């Protein structure tokens, strides 16, 4: 509906009561520029460029989602407690970069179309659970007011390694598992 | 499983030509249910489900509210539009560009992609030729696709039949390149 | 200068 040259939200704002958790950041053009980090009192830019050229107040952050919680509070109430509804992500694995074997890379593990935002992400090595080399972005929005949330692994390419993204949600009856691998 | 409640505020700007035109949407949302919003082309908030006219009418009762949202569209937007200006709007990263086939035989219908990784902003021209005439049918491209990581990638598939000695190339224009990436790929 | 934020108007209902 909305046409623009540019689209940013300063503020994507989300509290919920499993947990309870929250999440406050600033999108522009589709990427997370930072996120607050609640517990901390931090701001958690998302790129160098960010880091030392930009500053975010967190008591912003924590002020807004004060508010949200506040809301919340008023909407349970007068919706008779109306549940949020578990929906069914889709989950996409792809390389960052075309793949030469012995040329380290990153796997990019695209979860689309959460919500409520609560998930786990993670990595498979041969079968086997990965413990470092992993990241992942915040829940970014969407205007349908589900989430997305990508989950990247460092690797190196080779003959004998095949991996596995690995996501848990409460709209899945079992664990969902997306395989990639050096063709 | 548990049950969650969820609420989200999300405060979009829209911006075109600069910041000559600009657009505020304010939104909130209990669970997925979008229940009241300000819109800056409207200048008041609006219930928009039945959970909303208690916060809609309230807020426009409150005028220092009210004229404080009213302003956000300068006080916000445009201000941290400036913000971008200096930061987000100047990013320039070249994209890496490969040719790979999808086994290849020579009289035997084959798919060649153009690989096109790494790259932003998101405004890219790739096309492909053979010899030196540019293919504009069996091109076959992927949506952009967003990393999450501030770059972009895409994927552009050309229908061919490998003939000898025929040469393709994937041409790259991009904001962040003086001059275009030109790949080659060779039948045989 | 430092960036700024769109405020969450607050609901206003018994507690
Ligand atoms: C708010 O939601 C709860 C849960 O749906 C309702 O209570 C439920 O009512 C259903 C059907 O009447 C009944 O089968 C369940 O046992 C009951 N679950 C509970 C209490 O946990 C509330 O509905 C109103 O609650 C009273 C108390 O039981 C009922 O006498 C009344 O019929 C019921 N009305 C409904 C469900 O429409 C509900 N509150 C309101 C105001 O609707
Ligand atoms: C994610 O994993 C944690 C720890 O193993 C678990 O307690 C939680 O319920 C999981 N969340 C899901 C499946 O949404």
């Amino acid at each position: 509906d909305i046409v623009a040259d540019h689209v940013a939200s300063y503020g994507v704002n989300l509290y919920q009561s499993y947990g309870p958790s929250g999440q406050y950041s600033h999108e522009f053009d589709g990427d997370e520029e930072f996120y607050v980090d609640l517990e901390r009192k931090e701001t958690v830019w998302q790129l160098p460029l960010f880091r030392r050229f930009r500053r975010f107040d967190p008591q912003f952050a924590l002020t807004n989602i004060a508010v949200l919680k506040h809301n919340l509070n008023c909407v349970i109430k007068r919706s008779n407690s109306t549940a949020a509804t578990n929906e069914v992500p889709e989950v996409t694995v792809f390389s960052k970069s075309p793949v030469t074997l012995g040329q380290p890379n990153t796997l990019i593990c695209l979860v689309d179309n959460i919500f409520p935002p609560v998930v786990n992400i993670t990595w498979l090595s041969n079968g086997h659970s990965v413990t470092e080399g992993v990241s992942e972005t915040s829940f970014l929005s969407k205007s349908d007011h589900s989430f997305f949330k990508i989950s990247y692994l460092t690797f190196l390419p080779s003959d004998d390694e095949i991996y596995d993204c690995k996501v848990e949600h409460w709209g899945l009856d079992e664990p969902l598992l997306k395989h990639w691998e050096p063709e | 499983s548990p049950e969650d409640f969820v609420y989200q505020f999300k405060g979009m700007c829209y911006f075109t030509n600069g910041t000559e035109r600009v657009r505020l949407v304010t939104r909130y949302i209990y669970n997925r249910e979008e229940y009241a919003r300000f819109d800056s082309d409207v200048g008041v908030y609006r219930a928009v489900t039945p959970l909303g006219p208690p916060a809609a009418e309230y807020w426009n009762s409150q005028k220092e509210v009210l004229e404080r949202t009213r302003a956000e569209l300068d006080t916000v937007c445009r201000h941290n539009y400036q913000l971008e200006l200096r930061t987000t709007l100047q990013r320039r990263v070249e994209p890496t560009v490969t040719i790979s086939p999808s086994t290849e035989a020579l009289n035997h219908h084959n798919l060649l992609v153009c690989s096109v990784t790494d790259f932003y902003p998101a405004q890219i021209k790739v096309r492909w030729f053979r010899n030196d005439q540019e293919e504009t049918t069996g091109v076959v491209s992927t949506p952009l696709i967003r990393n999450g990581d501030w770059t972009f990638q895409i994927l552009v598939m050309l229908e061919m039949t490998p003939q000898r000695g025929d040469v393709y190339t994937c041409h790259v224009e991009h904001p962040s390149l003086q001059n275009p990436i030109i790949v080659e790929w060779r039948a045989q | 200068v430092e960036e700024l934020y769109l405020v969450a108007g607050e609901e206003g209902c018994g507690g």
